[PDB]
């Protein structure tokens, strides 16, 4: 999870205004990743490997 | 012997029948208008309320006029177009005075002028009163 933003809600307003305003909400996001593969190979000869 | 009140409650001219003078309310935290008529009218005369904003070139010169928005109360209704206005009725007499104000400040300057210029509009005098310095 990544919390991209928080946004702003409140504001300074007059006392006469009995209502209130709507702000801008935050913004949350989802992310993901992967893994990778490392591979190799090597070969021998039995007689040489035994005699060396 | 002196009981001077001009130090605590100054007054300024806002309309005199020929010209409208922007008034400054930045240094004060309350204010109100005052209407008086000097001769019999022919019909109601409506006024438009404006506020100005600090100019970009100079920090102490009023900008262009901006109309003041309305503010409805709890048990009440809004203006036809959402703006604020005051209308002086024809029943008023030469020996009376009327008072009124707006619920909110908006810009640091304020002004008032008639909707139209005519013979009737020249019979009304408007003045602005402050109620305390904060600086």
């Amino acid at each position: 999870m990544k919390i991209a933003d928080y946004g702003q809600l409140g504001e300074y307003t007059c006392d006469a205004k009995c209502d209130a305003e709507f702000g801008e909400p935050g913004n949350i996001r989802h992310l993901e990743g992967k893994t990778y593969d490392y591979r190799g190979v090597f070969c021998f000869n039995r007689k040489n490997l035994q005699e060396a | 012997m002196n009981f001077n009140v001009g130090v605590d409650f100054p007054s300024f001219i806002a309309w005199d029948g020929t010209t409208s003078f922007p008034v400054k309310i930045d240094g004060f935290n309350q204010f109100g208008f005052t209407f008086k008529v000097i001769e019999e009218l022919t019909a109601d005369v409506p006024f438009n309320i404006f506020y100005h904003e600090a100019s970009e070139a100079d920090p102490c010169v009023p900008g262009p006029a901006i109309r003041v928005p309305d503010v409805p109360f709890c048990d009440g209704v809004a203006t036809a177009d959402g703006l604020a206005t005051v209308v002086i009725p024809e029943a008023v007499a030469v020996d009376s005075f009327c008072a009124g104000s707006v619920p909110c400040f908006n810009g640091p300057w304020i002004s008032i002028a008639p909707v139209t210029v005519n013979a009737d509009s020249a019979k009304v005098q408007v003045t602005v009163t402050m109620k305390g310095a904060t600086r």
